[PDB]
């Protein structure tokens, strides 16, 4: 018996990739001008059918951590935000002397001087501000506040038609690249997945938006699920994805409105027009969450052994991070997550109040502040809490009481939430084999 | 956070450091004889005194780190302090005490 | 058995400057942490500061040590304390110790999840520094 | 015929080829997603044109199941054809074979697709 | 084998071919270098694709050293095969031959690769 080099073409061989990835969605209206920050049909509507197929016997090592998609989405999405914002008003005529008054707590009632559409008249103009929009200019004086950015950053108000609303995007692999899906729920993002599949384009990944708790991202099965880079790095992020959904309906109880002023001749700014005044709040009835967490603690113990566990508040660090935070409509919430994370979990026989903000420092960048448009609505939220960005106490605190706090430790990790199932890969069609032959 | 500022011969020393409230991994204490350096006695139960053989321990009241020196009839040796670092990038000490014997 | 050791000092000027560095023995110095104290005269003990293992894992104590500086260098002996604008508050015996830890230092800080363990191992002789 | 299917043993896997070949080439003012599409298409096209370029110098871009008499070097895996087509499998096969392949992806471009007209010299010229 | 090598006489130059073929294809928000790379890769891809199209209609994309029975027109340089392959050299060859080349770069697409199934008609149809 003897042998030659032969090549079969297109045989399935693949490896991890720095490859770029492009959006798809259903067509929301087909027109390029459809109001949206993620995919206003500037993303091409590639086939909304995931024409996926089974990887029968194909065992693959996944890697959720050296994945390319996290950095890619993280860079991409920030760029989407910028190229939705550049078309709308920069707010260089907005850092100014602010006068404020105190009213029924932490929603200040305010007025200031500014240009109009004419570059002459100091128009006196009026707006509400949630207190965390501002700082004192130099001293504790009623006329003397500035917008919280101006200290180090410029701001940009999106047209109220850039809707932050999370329409799904599907990342497609371009041809000669592919997406492998771990086709099991009983799985974590490092080592083998035994059951698997492939698709050209991800099943909808929420563009999500979360800060501390996973919103809108789907559930698991078999058990509650935990994912982390290395669980022995107590500081680095731990993701929980629940086997059960939970739903939160946060509300601005205040009948607050789009007033509008022309801060220059093409520059429509949305001032916050008022109606009693109460703090933003949410309903999530304790006992569903409580016994959900009781089982989360068990999946955590499946690593740690038999510890009584606590979930406790985020604390000390920047409120932009240390509250749980998300959009509803076009305004941003910042909730004292303590009311849902101040809780204790034995081994044996075992609702949030919130603040609104208008200015945000999204993705923790320098510069490029966003002042959110005050929405015309008694704004409401209708959304699923579905998972937890836990951080485990860095205090190794030997073997009695080990514990966690929720964190916003990376918005990359807010994406990892759903990304974990997808391994983006190159296909190499280079099928060398022994056979025998002679040229025709 | 601190221990409070005598014994007769043949008794054994026991002092709590915290100052009405302390918890968690924020636990430590180091001995001295003046003129010599300070001296390791305990860090987290697996780093331990070279010269009190096996005769010293941690313990808690619900609010204390504790110099549980309960077998140290090597008792004339007694001046001590506590230390930790768990605050904002910040080392910390318990202000320590002697105990005379004779 | 191992001995933890530093530079000779001076009867330093008030408002003066000083340097003291590791000259310890019995082990590979091998990034193991700087650690020292203000053993203030007739008092108990107080920190040197927060401290470095490999350089860049150190901080001041509070705002308080901001007038000083701290180093490691490629030369492992330069586990060094640099002293400037010296106060009567700076004074004491600068005894030093090995550290029972080997890691970096950071996270979202203040009271939130930094793991990176710190700890004092065996201890050795130091110089009484006063104005 | 499915895409992927590498756990099909290598001969049975070759009951499929060309549907995977289609997947190599098609998915089956400036703006951010538009520059991403443009870059993506070029990377797929340029990568697709590299393997067609291989199927130039390897031959066989015509006959997409390929012949040469280039030696199977006994320094590579000695696994039997019988194992290969009917029990062993593609990802697993490349993960065995890649340590040899940088030899093969050059030693393949021998005379048959690199020098053979220099031999047609003796066939057609005096 | 090297790249370039035109000063090797044309036959000995053909001891290298396929490595130069690889060099035809790979080197072996807007941002200013980013758009320039994107333009560059497209121009290279299309230019590489222009010579594959030539190797379509000339034939021989399946066999990268090429045959046709198209006339060598004696109006061209009469230089001997012996001179050409064993003393003359590719730049110095094209710089003698370019004046003819545009005729060849059309007359090369004769029936063998332009029409011949119209003649296979006689071979296979009654
Ligand atoms: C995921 O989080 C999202 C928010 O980040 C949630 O998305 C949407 O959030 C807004 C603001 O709370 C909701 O309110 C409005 O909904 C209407 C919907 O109109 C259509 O439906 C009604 C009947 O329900 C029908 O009468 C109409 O004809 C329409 O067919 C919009 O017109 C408003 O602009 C505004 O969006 C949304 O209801 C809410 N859901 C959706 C699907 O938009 C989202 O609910 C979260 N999802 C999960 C699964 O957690
Ligand atoms: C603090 O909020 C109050 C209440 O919205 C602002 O006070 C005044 O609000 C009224 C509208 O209710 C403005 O117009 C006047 O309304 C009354 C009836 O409510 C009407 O009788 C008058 O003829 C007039 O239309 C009024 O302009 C506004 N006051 C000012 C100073 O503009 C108040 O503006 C907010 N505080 C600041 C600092 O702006
Ligand atoms: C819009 O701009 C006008 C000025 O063009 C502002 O009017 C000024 O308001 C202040 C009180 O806020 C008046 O009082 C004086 O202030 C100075 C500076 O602190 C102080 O030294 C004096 O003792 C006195 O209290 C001032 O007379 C008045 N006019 C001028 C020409 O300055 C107006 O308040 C601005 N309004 C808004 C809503 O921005
Ligand atoms: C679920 O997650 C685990 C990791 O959380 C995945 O496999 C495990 O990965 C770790 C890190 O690579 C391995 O740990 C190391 O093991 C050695 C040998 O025992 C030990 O000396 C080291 O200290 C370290 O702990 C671990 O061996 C490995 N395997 C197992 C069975 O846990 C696992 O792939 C994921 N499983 C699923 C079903 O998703
Ligand atoms: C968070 O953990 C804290 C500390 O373990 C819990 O705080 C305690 O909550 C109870 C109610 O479950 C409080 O008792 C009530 O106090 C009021 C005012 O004295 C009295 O009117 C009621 O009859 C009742 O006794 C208790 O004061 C409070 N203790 C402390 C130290 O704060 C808390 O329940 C946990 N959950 C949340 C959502 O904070
Ligand atoms: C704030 O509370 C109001 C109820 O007072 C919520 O409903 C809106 O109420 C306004 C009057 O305050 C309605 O305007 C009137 O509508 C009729 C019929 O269209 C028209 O003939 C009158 O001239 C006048 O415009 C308004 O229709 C009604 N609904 C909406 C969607 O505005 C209101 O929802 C609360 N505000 C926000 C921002 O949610
Ligand atoms: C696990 O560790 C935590 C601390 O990290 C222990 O927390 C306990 O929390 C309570 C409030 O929920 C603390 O406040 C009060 O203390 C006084 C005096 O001890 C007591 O009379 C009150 O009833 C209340 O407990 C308490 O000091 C604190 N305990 C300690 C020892 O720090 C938690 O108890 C630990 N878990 C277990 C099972 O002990
Ligand atoms: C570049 O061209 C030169 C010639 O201009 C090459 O040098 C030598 O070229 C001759 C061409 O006839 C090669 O054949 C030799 O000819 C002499 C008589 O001229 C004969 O005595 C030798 O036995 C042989 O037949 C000769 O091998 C070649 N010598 C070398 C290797 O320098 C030169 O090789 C060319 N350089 C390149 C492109 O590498
Ligand atoms: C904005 O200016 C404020 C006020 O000067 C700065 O906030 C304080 O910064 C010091 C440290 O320099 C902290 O100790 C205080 O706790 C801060 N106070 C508040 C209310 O934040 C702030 O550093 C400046 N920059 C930004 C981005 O806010
Ligand atoms: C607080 O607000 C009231 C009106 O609600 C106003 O009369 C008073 O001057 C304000 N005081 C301060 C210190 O802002
Ligand atoms: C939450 O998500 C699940 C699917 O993951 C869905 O069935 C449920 O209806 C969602 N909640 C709401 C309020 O629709
Ligand atoms: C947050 O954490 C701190 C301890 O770090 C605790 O004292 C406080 O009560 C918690 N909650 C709030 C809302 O501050
Ligand atoms: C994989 O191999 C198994 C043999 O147990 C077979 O039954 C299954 O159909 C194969 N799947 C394919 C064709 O990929």
């Amino acid at each position: 018996e003897n042998l030659w080099v032969t090549v079969y073409y297109g045989v399935p061989v693949w490896r991890d990739a720095d490859t770029t990835l492009f959006c798809a969605s259903d067509a929301k209206a087909y027109e390029t001008e459809k109001h949206n920050v993620w995919a206003t049909h500037a993303c091409v509507p590639t086939d909304p059918n995931p024409q996926e197929i089974h990887l029968d016997n194909v065992t693959e090592k996944f890697n959720m951590w050296k994945n390319n998609m996290v950095e890619q989405m993280h860079t991409d999405i920030i760029s989407l935000w910028d190229q939705s914002l550049k078309p709308c008003v920069k707010l260089t005529p907005l850092c100014v002397t602010l006068h404020c008054t105190n009213v029924t707590e932490g929603l200040k009632n305010c007025s200031f001087n500014m240009t109009t559409e004419l570059r002459d008249k100091r128009q006196k103009v009026y707006s509400l501000f949630y207190r965390l929009d501002i700082v004192p200019i130099n001293e504790n004086q009623g006329s003397e506040y500035r917008l919280i950015n101006c200290n180090t950053s410029a701001c940009t108000q999106a047209c109220p038609k850039v809707s932050f609303e999370p329409i799904p995007i599907h990342y497609c692999a371009p041809a000669g690249f592919a997406i492998l899906k771990c086709k099991d729920e009983g799985f974590n993002g490092t080592g083998l997945c035994k059951n698997v599949s492939t698709v050209q384009c991800t099943h909808g990944i929420k563009p999500v938006v979360s800060t501390q708790l996973l919103l809108n991202g789907s559930l698991a099965e078999k058990n509650i699920t935990i994912r982390s880079e290395n669980i022995t790095n107590n500081a680095k992020i731990i993701i929980v994805q629940l086997v059960q959904p939970v739903t939160i309906k946060c509300i601005r109880p205040n009948n607050n409105t789009r007033k509008s002023i022309r801060i220059g001749p093409g520059q429509a700014f949305y001032a916050t027009g008022d109606i009693d005044i109460r703090q933003a709040h949410c309903n999530v009835s304790r006992s569903r969450w409580n016994k959900t967490l009781q089982e989360v603690a068990e999946k955590l113990r499946t690593y740690f052994g038999n510890k009584t566990i606590i979930f406790a508040n985020s604390s000390g660090g920047d409120l932009e991070i240390t509250t749980h935070s998300f959009n509803c409509g076009g305004e941003f919430f910042y909730c004292n997550t303590s009311g849902l994370f101040n809780s204790t979990w034995y081994v044996n026989s075992t609702t949030l109040p919130c603040r609104i903000k208008q200015i945000i420092n999204m993705w923790q960048r320098a510069g490029q502040c966003m002042y959110a448009p005050p929405i015309p609505g008694v704004i409401k939220c209708e959304s699923n809490i579905t998972g937890l960005l836990l951080t485990r106490d860095g205090g190794k605190d030997n073997n009695v009481n080990e514990t966690f706090r929720p964190g916003g430790g990376d918005m990359r990790d807010n994406w990892r939430s759903e990304l974990y199932k997808y391994k983006v890969v190159k296909i190499e069609p280079l099928g060398v084999a022994p056979t025998r032959c002679k040229r025709r | 956070a601190t221990q409070p500022p005598s014994v007769s011969k043949g008794e054994t020393a026991r002092i709590t450091c915290s100052g009405v409230e302390l918890s968690s991994q924020y636990v430590s204490w180091y001995r001295q004889r003046p003129g010599q350096s300070p001296v390791l006695v305990m860090f987290h139960n697996n780093s331990r005194a070279s010269r009190i053989p096996e005769r010293f321990s941690a313990s808690d009241s619900g609010d204390t780190a504790t110099l549980t020196i309960a077998g140290a009839q090597d008792v004339d040796e007694a001046e001590y302090y506590c230390q930790t670092w768990d605050s904002k990038n910040y080392v910390t000490f318990g202000g320590g005490t002697k105990l005379t014997v004779l | 058995e191992m001995r933890l050791e530093e530079s000779g000092g001076a009867l330093v000027k008030p408002g003066g400057s000083l340097r003291l560095s590791c000259v310890a023995s019995g082990f590979k110095l091998s990034e193991w942490s700087l650690m020292w104290v203000r053993q203030a005269p007739g008092k108990g003990l107080q920190w040197v500061s927060s401290i470095s293992l490999n350089q860049d894992y150190i901080s001041y104590a509070g705002s308080v040590r901001g007038r000083f500086d701290v180093f490691r260098d490629r030369t492992q002996t330069s586990l060094l304390l640099n002293m400037n604008k010296l106060k009567t508050e700076d004074t004491g015996v600068y005894f030093c110790a090995r550290v029972h830890a080997w890691r970096y230092f950071d996270w979202v800080n203040r009271r939130s999840p930094v793991e990176k363990v710190l700890s004092i191992d065996l201890w050795g002789r130091g110089t009484l520094v006063t104005v | 015929g499915f895409l992927g299917a590498a756990g099909s043993t290598m001969g049975a896997a070759s009951n499929t080829l060309t549907v995977q070949a289609r997947q190599l080439l098609s998915g089956i003012k400036l703006t951010v997603w538009g520059i991403k599409q443009l870059q993506a298409r070029v990377l797929a096209v340029e990568r697709y044109l590299e393997v067609q370029q291989l199927l130039g110098i390897w031959g066989c871009s015509g006959k997409l199941i390929c012949c040469t008499n280039v030696p199977w070097n006994s320094s590579w895996s000695n696994k039997s054809l019988d194992e290969i087509w009917n029990n062993m499998t593609w990802l697993q096969w490349d993960k065995e074979i890649n340590n040899y392949t940088q030899l093969i992806y050059r030693l393949i471009e021998e005379s048959q697709f690199q020098q053979e007209i220099n031999e047609v010299e003796l066939l057609a010229l005096d």
